């Protein structure tokens, strides 16, 4: 049931790539039975500003007149 | 052409011969409540034409001295149409709003309005002595709306003064500065290129569907972020024409009528 | 019994702990989730969003809304329209703007910045303004002739009514601190007149124009920290 | 993982079409980067923004709130031995800012408490180990009148022991909500009159009730009075958050949104708009 | 042997803790089971009942068995038999009843409820009546008009006597608070007549109605709290 | 020999049964020889409330006259 | 899996009359004449399993040292208060001995571990009774608010990493990631924070000449969270500190000479390193 | 609630463990790495690195340049040139070179030590010296005999004017200790005139020699210790 | 999610080549979101003294001149 993950690389690790080495990964178990006891869950990356910088109804290129 | 946008919803339409690109808040369009989620259980009412038009408030005049306007949206439309008679029918409710700003003036008149549309817009208290202390009635002006001040300066319990809110305008009336208003879905209606601006807002809530009777989703700020002036004090008018969108209600009640000053 | 032995760390409590614990509520019925629109991911999805920065910060101004007015003459000048530290956590003026708000909270920082300018005065008003950034450990730009050494765009006022230029990341260290310090020194963003603004018979004299910030998409912080702005009482 | 945006390698720009040009009239932000602005020369960028990511924005306990305890000799401070606090985020500043940036936000809450005591008179003598207990009273729920009523049974109501000297107590609490988000503003009445009235119902307090936490001295009156002090530290986990605000740039005044009419100045002088 | 670190939470007690312990009793083989009719599963099993609703507790007649006989008659009115506030945890008449007593070991609730009514009147009485719910923020229901604005069931009196209206689930929220407070408003309960009582000569005139309630089957309760209607002296 | 299950959803789950991966299992291991001595069971959710509510010998039916 | 490596073995060799011979050599060339003694005299075979295990770098930083003792009292006197807490910044320039390890090489990266050790006492005769006390170690980053006193907003600790300990459990630690802005840290600073223009003070460099002036990670605040005894109870904390997953670069000659300040510079009566012998020709 | 039990040693502070530590600042970004020049992976790759011998610490050249300038002399001399004990963690010459700071910092070592010496005379001047190195236990050497009947090397003067001479490892314990011991010494190293420095017409009758101290290949060290040269107050 | 390591040798080994079998090896197991949090590295005795000793642009063997 343990997950094992990779941990955030530190001082003397691997290349940036992050895919070197098995000594870079961590493994966690959940002990609990309800999940609000998991500790933190692991970071979404993802990212999306347009929603927020270009909502815009009909879309345009950066090169494009703005009006 | 980016220039001339036809608006249409219902039985109206706005034809704006110059304006900047539309701005649909988030990415979304407001829909309907699908049911794969829902708190009532009573089959909707979906008044469609009847309250997806658009509807105009009273205009103000921008004097070169002003300091801002504001508006609650739920609220300006409460006595307004049918759809004002159906917000007051039935306990729940759920729409979106099409917000379109006009302020028409020739190319000799500089300044700018931005105009923002706030979800949970929530003015400070004038009175000092109590916290968000304020009156059905001073916190919902209807369509008239509100304006803002350059100055606060509390009643201390002084004849209802200290219940109309607190409205800094640098502040925004809550102690947020103005100048990062911009985070909230906004347009420039910047005098010299556009006479107006859209904004598409969906609902906003931690919950699919509310009392429109209790609680305003988003209120509408306007401000001079440049000044206006002439080459004298021209009070160019400013208007705002607002629609629902995919308006539905849930819940039929008796009419509920709140109370008027 | 299993053999085991506490080190140290043993009973220990860290704010940035992280690690489980059992649930006060066994069993709880947790809300499902609704879609709600305007989802945030990361705070660095609102720092590049352009925040108009309060440039007039100047007595008689300071916390009123012309403080965010950046005044324009048609009348000829050869001194700078304004001048500006880049350093957007330090500066007292941008501080205050989204960007520097959320930089606030960290101790480092990096990355380009755009700053963006919008005219709002007369359509008839035409001219050029020239806007520029000088990296740090120089004399100051003081002169538009050594404005010009440096990243610079001239725009031209007209429909296209906003510009903006990008202070490039420019900087001997990778990151650079949020704290007042002399070594991560900031640089210079003037601007000056490229040629006068001319208007038309029945105009306005007085121009003005609004400038924003937000980061640019290879911007990036690195470590938390509480901010300086906001206090309370004992 | 994902990563930053990195830097193309670029040389002279004569275009009709220019990315420096744009109009912020639409709402849009200006999007251009350095390699639209400037020849630039080709990057590698690996400053990946993870310190940034909402889970760790929140992912320190701060401290939200001191209870006072005493456990007294005189009976007229038995009452004193009795501390109920309502559940609320906005008693500290620093944690109200952060929370404050977002409208509506969805988490799971790990709760920390840290337990501390000193003597608050000068006379002193022996005091046994201390353990105190927590109760957390749902909104509803009976409240003890007094320190040691029949309510403290807590045979439904949560409740954590902690003897001094032990590990800070703790326990995580999942998302609990009326709504599928917790609401950090509520622009409307908790009640609307019906046809002036609704003045003190205005505001996200007035629909803000998640219950109090109960804390009691457990061991019965010493000689020496002992004064203890409850630190009650929160964070978020698990977080989603779905509307960016401006956060607070003035000092607060009480729970909901307000302000004080001595400090609504944010800014500092310069000398002039061309001082740098 | 094993390098371990003690995190904060350790050795606490927790009411609500789900850990493991040693038998102190260790190999007691339990008594078998048998099977044993009346089993109960869920809390919710018995919230689904019908059980009476003390809607007549007034002036005396509260805590005695006419408590709970909504009387009837064969007069002319427009007014209203009876009103209840729909909240089964505030109300005083609902919370003691079996679905106010489980409910109110709950903070928060929801789904729809279930309102049944008897009418125990003789066979030759006929007439019928308006029962109705108004979801809340708006007016109180007064009169017999303005209550006819919601959800109503016309009761035809008949040998099948009993009827039910269900007051739906509406709510801005998806549960609502067991406790009172000024945000939760639960709508109203109300009955009055469409006509009165008629029954022919020598025979009773006034009659008795019994309300029930229960649990629907979308029903639900979530965190559990002490009861306030239990009390103790101090120990 | 330890049993693996899921837990009860949380803030961050979008609430469907092994729609959140592996993220929601959970590892439980006995360390006792009593049966007394385990943590509480797996919720049961199995109910039926006929027995109580509907305990009748002749089938009613929704539709049809209770008193037919 | 695989065995480590030894350090050199010898083969076995046999005296030469060669006219190649290494012995000699050009020392100027700035290289070192690599004989080992087979190349010198007559040597057996030798199988060498011998190691430099603990010559590592990792082994040879792999110890926490002392950095600093800080102090705080616990006491209740009008003129008490600002003795409550105790703010410091963060430096290993304190302790000479881990000081000295670490300038044997120009620049460094490296993980590090903080590990507290508390100890306290009575600095009064009243000798009387006080609780266990909780402390709590703040830290604050550069720029970060600081406290004014030890019972302040500031300590509420929302963003800020602080922990709380009891005495008499075991010494608190935490690990703290390479946090430096460079790509390594750098033990010199052969330059300046910024630099003097023409319009500038004749001296100017004085207030910030080396490493003193840009090297800044912030402070480290330490107060007892206990409210205050009647009996004063006086209390330090030894921080210890260790570098952990660690390279290093460029190396130098280790201090001979007094350390004194945050600078190399030395004092006038420190600058005398080695011993006198009476003769050359001394054994 | 798995059974355990704490052993001796639990809850303890060691100053040489390795115990993994939960980070205080989770997810933080690392700056990341560039290829640094000079990268060092062991001290040991220091202590083969020659550094000068500070020989001539006597009266008037203590602490000085000079004091590492050994000289020499074109008249007849019967006597060593120099003398050192072969003790590189605990002379008062040696200690002071890389290698003995280095080495200072270990308890315990081996492997051979290497001597490169080097003539910083005149073109001019022509000549031989004698290197030598005697092992322990014995009279030191008092004379050239004594040196010629130990291990030792002819270093004539040359264009390849630098000569190394290697003491090797020869002991009777595997590991020496760094520390001055009654017990263990390592031996003694001496140079002598093989024969008399030549110096020609107007060309210094006095010149100057350096010595430089360096470990062999097959040296190590066995346990790190505080060093007794650095203190404070 | 455990990796095995061989030790150390210490006092009872008579395989200072590190071969006597299983008997000498020891598990860890990473317990932390950060590699900062990770006991020290394997140990890595690779070495190149020549970047100090010898880095001379041109290749000087042993027994050659120094100079020719
Ligand atoms: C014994 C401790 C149990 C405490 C239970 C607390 C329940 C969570 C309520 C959180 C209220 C604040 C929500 C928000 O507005 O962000
Ligand atoms: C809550 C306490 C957190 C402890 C923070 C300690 C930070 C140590 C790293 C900063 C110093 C880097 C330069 C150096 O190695 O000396």
């Amino acid at each position: 049931g343990a997950q094992v993950s990779t941990q955030k690389t530190g001082a003397h690790e691997n290349q940036n790539v992050a895919a070197n080495g098995s000594t870079i990964n961590y493994t966690t178990i959940n002990y609990y039975k309800d999940s609000a006891s998991n500790s933190a869950t692991r970071q979404d990356l993802s990212q999306d500003p347009s929603k927020f910088t270009e909502p815009v109804k009909d879309l345009m290129l950066k090169t494009a007149p703005a009006l | 052409s980016d220039r001339v946008r036809q608006i249409t919803l219902g039985n109206s339409t706005i034809t704006t011969q110059e304006a900047a690109n539309a701005i649909v808040a988030y990415g979304e369009w407001p829909t309907y409540i699908n049911d794969s989620e829902a708190n009532p259980v009573d089959a909707p009412t979906e008044p469609d034409v009847s309250s997806n038009r658009f509807y105009t408030l009273e205009s103000v005049s921008w004097k070169t001295t002003s300091r801002g306007w504001w508006w609650k949206l739920p609220d300006c439309l409460k006595d307004m149409g049918m759809f004002g008679q159906n917000m007051y029918y039935h306990y729940l409710g759920r729409s979106g709003y099409t917000i379109h700003v006009q302020c028409n003036a020739s190319k000799f008149h500089q300044g700018a309005l931005g105009v923002f549309l706030i979800p949970e817009f929530v003015m400070a208290c004038n009175t000092e002595s109590k916290t968000s202390y304020v009156s059905y009635i001073n916190a919902n002006p209807g369509e008239r709306g509100g304006e803002f001040t350059n100055t606060y300066n509390p009643s201390n319990t002084d004849a209802s003064e200290g219940r109309k809110f607190a409205a800094l305008d640098y502040l925004l009336g809550s102690g947020v500065l103005a100048g990062n208003a911009f985070v909230y879905p906004h347009q420039i209606i910047n005098l010299r290129t556009n006479n107006s601006a859209t904004i598409v807002v969906p609902y906003v809530n931690s919950l699919v569907i509310d009392c429109m009777a209790k609680h305003n989703n988003w209120g509408i700020v306007i401000l001079p972020l440049a000044p206006l002036a002439f080459a004298s004090s021209p009070q160019v008018p400013i208007t705002v024409t607002i629609a629902p969108m995919c308006t539905e209600f849930n819940g039929l009640r008796n009419i509920t009528v709140p109370v008027h000053q | 019994g299993l053999p085991t032995m506490n080190t140290p760390g043993s009973n220990q409590f860290l704010t940035s702990d992280d690690f489980q614990s059992p649930c006060a509520l066994p069993n709880f019925d947790v809300t499902p989730p609704i879609h709600i629109p305007g989802e945030v991911k990361n705070m660095m999805e609102l720092a590049e969003i352009d925040t108009l920065i309060p440039m007039n910060a100047v007595d008689g101004k300071v916390n009123t809304m012309e403080m965010y007015q950046i005044p324009l003459n048609d009348n000829l000048s050869k001194a700078p329209i304004f001048c500006l530290s880049l350093s957007p956590a330090s500066d007292k003026r941008l501080s205050h703007t989204m960007l520097g708000e959320i930089l606030n909270y960290y101790t480092h920082w990096t990355g380009s910045i755009r700053f963006t300018f919008l005219f709002c005065g007369s359509m008839m008003a035409t001219g050029k303004l020239l806007l520029s950034y000088s990296p740090p450990g120089a004399k100051p730009p003081t002169n538009r002739k050594d404005a010009m050494l440096g990243t610079h765009i001239i725009w031209d006022l007209g429909l296209q009514s906003s510009c903006s230029m990008v202070a490039p990341w420019i900087s001997n260290t990778v990151y650079r601190r949020c704290a007042r310090d002399d070594f991560t020194e900031g640089g210079f963003i003037t601007c000056f007149y490229q040629t006068r603004i001319v208007v038309p018979a029945s105009t306005p004299t007085s121009m003005f124009m609004l400038g924003f910030v937000s980061a640019c998409p290879d911007f990036s912080v690195r470590l938390l920290r509480d901010t300086p702005h906001i206090s309370q009482s004992k | 993982p994902p990563s930053t945006q990195s830097t193309e390698a670029t040389s002279g720009v004569n275009s009709q079409e220019v990315p420096a040009l744009t109009a912020v009239e639409t709402g849009a932000s200006g999007q251009a980067i350095p390699s639209d602005v400037v020849e630039t020369r080709h990057v590698v960028n690996y400053k990946t923004r993870s310190e940034s990511c909402l889970e760790s924005f929140f992912g320190r306990a701060a401290c939200v709130t001191i209870l006072s305890l005493t456990n007294s000799s005189k009976s007229g401070e038995e009452k004193k031995h009795f501390n109920i606090w309502n559940i609320t985020y906005t008693d500290t500043v620093q944690l109200r800012r952060k929370l404050e940036f977002f409208t509506y936000s969805r988490f799971d809450l790990e709760m920390t408490f840290v337990f501390t005591e000193n003597y608050p008179s000068t006379a002193s003598g022996e005091v046994r180990n201390q353990v105190y207990q927590i109760m957390y009273i749902p909104p509803g729920a009976p409240r003890p009148s007094s320190w040691d009523d029949y309510t403290w049974q807590s045979s439904s109501n949560p409740s954590i022991f902690y003897m001094y000297g032990n590990a800070p107590p703790r326990m995580s609490i999942p998302y609990v909500g009326i709504a599928n988000a917790y609401s950090h503003f509520y622009d409307g009445f908790a009640r609307v009159p019906l046809e002036d009235a609704g003045d003190t119902f205005y505001g996200l307090v007035s629909i803000n009730d998640f219950g109090v936490l109960a804390v009691r001295a457990v061991n019965r009156s010493n000689p020496h009075t002992i004064h203890t002090s409850v630190r009650v530290y929160m964070k978020p986990k698990h977080i989603r958050c779905w509307c960016p605000r401006p956060p607070r740039a003035v000092l607060y005044r009480g729970e909901g949104v307000d302000m004080i009419s001595s400090a609504i100045l944010p800014l500092a002088k310069v000398d002039s708009i061309t001082t740098f």
